[PDB]
């Protein structure tokens, strides 16, 4: 098939942005220009993610959504600025947001229609369509709400075609406000009731690699973003790259998810951090792997342990052999045998990609469906649940026009989710 | 000894020599018999009889035939009709698994987009409750 | 008066043949035409002077296939038949009395029934019929009873004589030949007014003693019985007593009704090569006469005793020796006259020395003998007969063969059991009180 | 009377051709040509064999059958080829068969009246008609299925003329198919019941006697055939022949069957596979052998009904007689004492193949029940647990018509073994 | 008569592709070309005044695998008509195939091949080739199938099934995908000949050493095998060859039963000149659990009918020596009712292999299928897989969601239980 992608809301959008100009430069684009990496594969698939339109230039099927100016002319100044279409930016002009009543339903809807239309121009452009692949953050309004919201207009106007998710849950460390809670598990209610799949970043292992695990004393929003970036390059891999599977996304549900309820895979990188070392390269592949079934590696405040795994899918990078590969997956199957549920004969499939990405001479990837992610959403029900309680700040989407019951009825769909995935340790 | 001569021709004579008389006062009467079958030309009726019994035999056993025979045209035809016979059942038992396919997912997604729908009766019915608090 | 030749049946063809060969050369007739030699008939017995040449036999040939009676219309005395008196019936030879009396038979018996009449039609009173026939064998076992039953009912009074050729275990045809022989000599026997049984065991035998032949050919059978048959007639083709008419054929020889079977025995057969060794004894030939070895049906009346007696002489004969010949003949033997039966020695000299066939066997002989007698052992074969049939039937044999054209069991049970009694008949007569 | 012959089925048909060419060549004929022997006899009957049609040539009356091209134009081009008549072939085209409800039901009837039709116009032209033989493969399809179905459609329009076969009953070694024993076992029953005699010639021994006894290690479809035809040659003699005799068919049935149920002759051979020293005593030795019948079956283990010799060559029946006589007594035992005549022996001038000295043999004894118990033995076992049957019970056929099949030969044994009494 | 390849499933594809690759350099074709050096006409119709071209379909639900087949030789070797691609969504799962997407194609394919047995004095079936598990041949395979039957009632038909190896396969959900697809198939299917990847994969490890099979890899040793299965009937059809006797010949029961499958001398290049295999070896390989094709063993089961098809120059005087002597150093294991099967084929042409290749010069080869209870130990370890995730709803819903009943299901699954007691039912009896 095909693939666009929407990329909305201030964090979903520089995590797309510092996302676009990491693969655009595997595939070798230039601010504008087209090819310049007389290394041959890349183009097959630059397909699902790039339209290309006059002469020769490459374009990103991208479109970018904020309810504030700002954060888009951050992208359009900058980086790999020149390369998105104009009218593909659809500013709000308006009140920001940061509740995510605002960009659910007031300066939401305002929006919405414009929007959805340049969405349907560049699905409806596009051959044979895949789904749709939205960036944002499940904390705070423009993308915690307006996304949530986008995604329930674009399913009901593309219902056979597939539904992704990047969602950046936040945390009360490197958080901004204490609303977040609110917003999640208003988001988090959506998410599960309309993505076939949906990746968890959470902020707080995002955090935690990067003082915890990678000598970083204060935690930019970009030294750190570039870890969901990296991460994000090595998940799409292989809808992207070569011959091996390709991986219709629909092909990474059914294989994915036992369960309706698209349960969330928290990811996990191979070799990580910055700039001023660890390109050691010698990144043996037992010690590829270790790293990365690593509960202090892993994409989400998660350590596998605390959860079997559902079903899982990792994929390798460089100049190895598949032949060591294939013989070190196993001695982890093992060596962890007891957390891997048995009753889903195959659940880990392993894929070898000749290209690297970044730096790194070997590096891999892991996608997670594993009854453990629910450790994280037990937590901003956490929050929530005592927040709500003694209904603390609420009064402030009481007012953009929302129900009391409407929390509760969102707050009882987690913890229901939690206790289903609790349910799956049988 | 004597003989007793019996004619005398232009080339030929016979005569007897009867050697010593028998024992005699006449005597027997061995299958002499007083009714001993004279016999008669009506007696063609009796090959006759015989012979519808062969005229019976052929058309009896071609008729213990015909009815072989014709068994065979109804093998045949029964394997016609057994084939015909299943095309008509696996055939039409297709298409039937197939009307219960394009109806049962009109329901699963008519009825996924049911609940987006009032999802959004609701987003446009409490955005006029934007009219209540303010 | 006069004479007709029926031969129904491949052997009896064959045989006729090669007697009707034998009548002409002893008669003066060139194939073709007259005797044109150098009182008014005597050889008319048989024969009608037809033409103002030819000199035609009063004869039919009869069988179902052509085959045989073909060779009859391609050799010469093709000449010397009518094409008329030649019925073939170019179907379906048979091998089954069941066959010929009833199924292929039925379909001929008329045009055969026809012809036979329009011979005795030329004849100013006919006296009966010598009909030859194979004793076993479709269509002369078969064919042969039913032309006898029409025969009688056309022909009442006028008698008939069967000539039977007995068949022989190693020169015959098929397995089924008992039920056959058995089958017809049932039917056939109460038509028949006397029978020569001729068995080829005898014959064959004889052509191995005195002809010397490893060999017996068909034909070499033939011309003997050919020769036997000539000295049997004959009486009656030149007419001179000791039988001629047919009603001195039973009256000198059965005693009663049930057909009996005379047994035959020729005098001195012997071979070329060996033809100038002769002069056999006027007595020889008598005392040679009385000789199992030298019989016609394989059996011997040591074992019977005789109740009818008849010699039948050819060539330079005086009685006064005959005579002579008898007596001696009587002291040296277990002689054996039964009961109740004078001494039948009906002699008949015939003074008409006896050709025989030029490229032939036997040789130039200038004294011959005949000796027919009705003896209580002719049975004996009967016997032999009869026990093979027996142990046949005793397992439906080949049985559904003729049930199978037609006929029922119950015909098989029912002759078989007649010869039962014939076989009783013959004993009976045996040593009275 | 004058014989038509019908040769349907793949080995039927080599069987056949096989055949043709080894009798035309005793009567003198070539590819098309007439006659090329200045010796005489031959002709008489060349007859019962040969219809001749225009200027020369000599024509055989033969019709050949087929559901699948193929084997005909492997006669048509090959060994004496040019011979058949162009609209006596009857090629199928169709599916092979390879199973007798093919063959006698589905593209069986699909040709029957095709075949039927010029068997017809050869018999009415035929000047009084014998009756038929027919050469086909008793194991298999074509001419199991379509030769028995044939005859019991012949049967029916000629129940007058009388019925002949040569079946070849196939073995488990050098047999093809697994399926061999349903396909006998269908047209054994069929056999039994249409034909009014039946020579078997059970691949058995025609295998046993090739490697058994005649040294050849891998015996060809050839090197195995040519026996078959040699004997055919052998047991038609007479009906082709001299004077002696010359055999109605008819005369050759009831002749050679006690009881109606048809009683297949086991055939024998005398040389086979040139010392020429074969000395007569030597000849019939050799004859009269287990080892050297032509259906798997040692006479010994049956005694004989009747039986039916013919030698061929310059000898003589003075030997002959002689030593015929010396079997049937340091045999004596085994024989039918209640068929008085039961062996009858014939004699001809003319030698077959190579050979100056050589007889043969037809042979109806208790013995041959052997053969069938056994093919009844393989078909007992596997119609049991119904095995590979599902496969004609597709082309339309009944369950209980195999039982109905099966338990008339498992009678044809327990009348034959029956007839060991006396 | 004549024999009309159709590979549905991208497995089925490639396999194809590397089978009809191994047809044209047995019968001589330069991929577009003569052979300008019938018979050879049992597969292909000689078209044009130049081009052999064979009887075939291809049919994929993406492109991508297709497309190779009109990019590199080979790609003139079809017409771009025998060539179905369906564009649209690969799938993953039965559903998809036979209901959803299929349904689209179906026509289009279904015309196509009655359009090639238009050209066809006399066709004689397909033999159609698949993938067990997985989206579109899995799925579509079976709906092809259901048509086909539908309008070619007596023509018989051949499945060549690819049974899905935990290590050298693609998605969780396979199982499902087999033991739905052959649910419904093997009513349709006359004789199915599977092949378990687990078992090429571990011959080529014992037989090709390499640490590696490549996909390509195992296709030219099933390519082989594929060769030696047919052939009987393009070959040696200078006459009378026509199934319904591959078939006669193997299945003695209506339920589709499937034989086992194994080749001969599969030997290395490099190693290629140790050659002379004993006509007595080579069969006695044969019989060789690790010689395989579907993973399992013959020592357990018992044997119902059996057949050897050899290449090479080969007077059965060996064989035949070489089976007896098979006999006694042999749990042989026959079963019961079924006189013993060895239906031999000797088909004197020598078996030419690739010549990139992996094995090489081969004067003698050998085939052996054998219909054996046996076969239904591969059919336990599948159905126990589903089993298992199915006691769990597992993956269900999305081909519940494509819009099937789970009574299909349990229904299917049912459908095993019954075969794997018909399997276990004929064994040994009384
Ligand atoms: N003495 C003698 N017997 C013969 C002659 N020809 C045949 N036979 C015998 O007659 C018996 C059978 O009679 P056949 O004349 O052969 O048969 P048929 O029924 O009369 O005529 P067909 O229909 O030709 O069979 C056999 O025992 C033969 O031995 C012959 O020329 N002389
Ligand atoms: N032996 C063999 N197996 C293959 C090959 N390609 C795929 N497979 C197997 O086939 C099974 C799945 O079938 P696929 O052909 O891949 O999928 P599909 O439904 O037919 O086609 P897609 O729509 O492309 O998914 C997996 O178990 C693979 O191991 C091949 O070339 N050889
Ligand atoms: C695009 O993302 C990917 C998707 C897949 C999934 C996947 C996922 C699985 C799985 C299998 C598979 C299957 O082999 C693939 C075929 O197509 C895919 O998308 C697959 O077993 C357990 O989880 C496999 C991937 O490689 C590990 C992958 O890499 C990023
Ligand atoms: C055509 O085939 C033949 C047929 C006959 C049979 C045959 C068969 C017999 C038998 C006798 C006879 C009889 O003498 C024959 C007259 O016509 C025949 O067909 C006969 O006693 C026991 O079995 C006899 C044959 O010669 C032995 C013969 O040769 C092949
Ligand atoms: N890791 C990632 N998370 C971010 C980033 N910016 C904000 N967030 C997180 O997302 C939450 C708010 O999302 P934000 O994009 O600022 O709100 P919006 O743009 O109005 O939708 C905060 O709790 C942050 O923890 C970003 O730079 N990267
Ligand atoms: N001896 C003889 N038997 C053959 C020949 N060909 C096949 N058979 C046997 O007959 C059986 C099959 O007959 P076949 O002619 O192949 O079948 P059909 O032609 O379709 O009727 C096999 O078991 C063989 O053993 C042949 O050449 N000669
Ligand atoms: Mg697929």
């Amino acid at each position: 098939r095909e693939i666009v992608h929407i990329q909305a809301g201030q964090c979903g959008n520089q995590i797309g942005a510092k996302f676009w100009e990491v693969i655009s430069d595997e595939h070798g684009i230039d601010p504008t220009g087209s090819y310049h990496g007389d290394s041959d594969l890349q183009l097959e698939r630059i397909n699902v993610y790039y339209n290309e339109a006059a002469g020769n230039k490459y374009v990103p099927r991208a479109i970018l959504v904020d309810l504030e100016p700002g954060t888009m002319d951050s992208v359009r100044s900058g980086p790999f600025g020149q390369i998105f279409r104009p009218d593909n930016f659809v500013f709000g002009q308006s009140g920001a947001g940061n509740n995510w009543a605002k960009g659910h339903y007031t300066e939401g809807a305002e929006l919405v229609d414009s929007v959805l239309d340049v969405v349907r121009k560049e699905s409806e452009s596009c051959d044979c369509l895949q789904g749709f692949q939205l960036t944002h953050s499940l904390g705070g309004g423009t993308g915690s709400g307006m996304g949530t919201l986008l995604i329930s207009k674009i399913r009901e106007e593309y219902p056979d075609r597939i539904m992704n998710t990047f969602s950046v849950v936040p945390s009360p460390k490197v958080s901004d406000t204490v609303v977040e809670p609110y917003n999640a598990t208003l988001s988090v209610h959506q998410l599960v009731e309309n993505t076939d799949e949906t990746y968890c970043i959470d902020n707080e292992a995002l955090y935690d690699i990067c003082f915890r695990t990678l000598k970083l004393t204060t935690p930019t929003y970009g030294d750190l973003n570039h870890l969901v970036s990296a991460t994000m390059s090595g998940v799409t891999t292989c809808l992207r790259f070569p011959g091996q599977l390709n991986a219709d996304l629909r092909k990474l549900a059914v294989n994915m998810v036992p369960f309706p309820r698209l349960h969330f895979f928290m990811p996990g990188f191979a070799p990580l951090t910055s700039r001023g070392s660890q390109q050691y390269r010698a990144l043996t592949v037992p010690e590829l792997t270790q790293q990365m079934f690593d509960a202090k590696n892993m994409m989400a405040a998660c350590d596998p342990r605390h959860g079997r795994y559902l079903t899982v899918a990792a994929v390798f990078r460089g100049r190895m052999s598949m032949k060591e590969v294939d013989e070190q997956m196993l001695n982890v199957q093992n060596k962890n045998s007891s957390y891997f549920v048995e009753w889903i004969p195959n659940n880990v499939k392993t894929a070898v990609c000749d290209i690297p990405p970044r730096g790194l001479k070997m590096s891999a990837t892991f996608i997670g469906n594993s009854t453990a992610i629910q450790e994280l959403f037990k937590r901003i029900s956490e929050q929530f649940t005592a927040m709500f309680r003694r209904k603390a700040f609420l009064h402030w989407y009481t007012g953009e026009g929302m129900d009391e019951m409407e929390f509760t009825e969102a707050e009882s769909n987690m913890n229901d989710l939690v206790s289903e995935y609790q349910q799956y340790q049988d | 000894m004597e003989v007793i001569e019996l004619n005398k021709c232009t080339s030929g004579q016979s005569f007897e020599v009867i050697l010593k008389p028998p024992s005699f006062d006449g005597v027997p009467e061995f299958n002499a018999s007083l009714p001993r079958r004279p016999s008669l030309e009506e007696i063609q009726k009796k090959l006759e009889a015989a012979e519808e019994r062969r005229k019976y035999q052929e058309a009896e056993l071609l008729k213990h035939l015909a009815e072989k025979r014709e068994h065979e045209r109804e093998v045949i035809q029964k394997a016609i009709e057994e084939n015909n016979n299943f095309i008509k059942m696996a055939k039409e038992k297709l298409a039937q698994k197939m009307e219960s396919n394009k109806e049962n997912r009109e329901a699963h997604l008519a009825a996924m987009l049911e609940r987006l729908q009032e999802k959004d009766k609701h987003a446009e019915e409490v955005r006029k409750n934007k009219e209540l608090k303010e | 008066r006069e004479c007709i030749s029926i031969h129904v049946g491949q052997a009896g063809v064959q045989i006729g043949n090669a007697c009707w060969e034998l009548y002409c050369l002893e008669h003066g007739i060139q194939p073709d035409g007259q005797m044109p030699s150098d009182g008014d008939d005597s050889f008319n017995t048989f024969f009608s002077e037809t033409g103002a040449g030819k000199h035609v036999p009063r004869a039919v040939f009869v069988d179902l296939e052509p085959t045989v009676i073909d060779e009859v219309r391609t050799g010469t005395y093709r000449q010397l038949f009518h094409p008329e008196q030649l019925i073939t019936g170019k179907e379906d030879a048979a091998n089954n009395y069941a066959r010929g009396h009833y199924t292929i038979g039925k379909e001929i018996i008329d045009l055969v029934l026809d012809r036979i009449r329009k011979l005795a039609d030329q004849c100013t009173g006919l006296q009966g019929f010598s009909v030859f026939h194979s004793f076993g064998g479709g269509t002369g076992s078969g064919f042969t009873s039913l032309l006898m039953e029409r025969l009688s009912v056309d022909y009442g009074k006028k008698s008939k004589l069967e000539f039977s050729i007995y068949p022989a275990p190693q020169v015959s045809t098929a397995v089924v030949e008992p039920y056959n022989s058995i089958l017809t000599t049932h039917t056939t026997l109460e038509h028949s007014d006397c029978a020569f049984m001729v068995d080829n065991e005898a014959i064959y035998d004889i052509c191995r003693r005195n002809l010397d032949i490893e060999r017996p050919t068909y034909t070499n059978l033939n011309r003997l019985i050919g020769q036997i048959v000539s000295s049997i007639t004959a009486s009656l083709r030149f007419d001179g007593a000791l039988n001629v008419d047919l009603t001195e054929f039973q009256t000198n020889l059965v005693p009663y009704p049930r057909i009996h079977f005379p047994l035959a025995t020729y005098a001195p057969v012997i071979s070329a090569e060996k033809a100038y060794h002769e002069q056999l004894s006027v007595a020889e030939i008598t005392n040679a006469c009385f000789e199992p070895a030298n019989q016609m049906v394989k059996c011997d009346p040591r074992h019977g005793k005789y109740m009818a007696c008849c010699l039948l002489y050819r060539g330079d004969v005086v009685p006064k020796d005959v005579n002579a010949a008898i007596a001696t003949i009587k002291t040296k033997r277990t002689i054996q006259f039964v009961d109740w039966c004078p001494t039948g020695f009906k002699v008949g000299i015939n003074y008409e020395p006896p050709t025989v066939v030029p490229g032939g066997d036997l040789a130039k002989v200038q004294r011959a003998v005949c000796m027919l007698s009705n003896t209580t052992a002719i049975a004996e074969a009967w016997a032999r007969l009869d026990h093979k049939f027996d142990l046949m039937y005793a397992k439906r044999a080949f049985v559904h063969w003729y049930v199978g054209e037609g006929m029922e069991e119950g015909e098989f049970s029912e002759a078989r059991e007649d010869m039962a009694a014939l076989e009783k008949d013959y004993e009976e007569v045996g040593v009275d009180s």
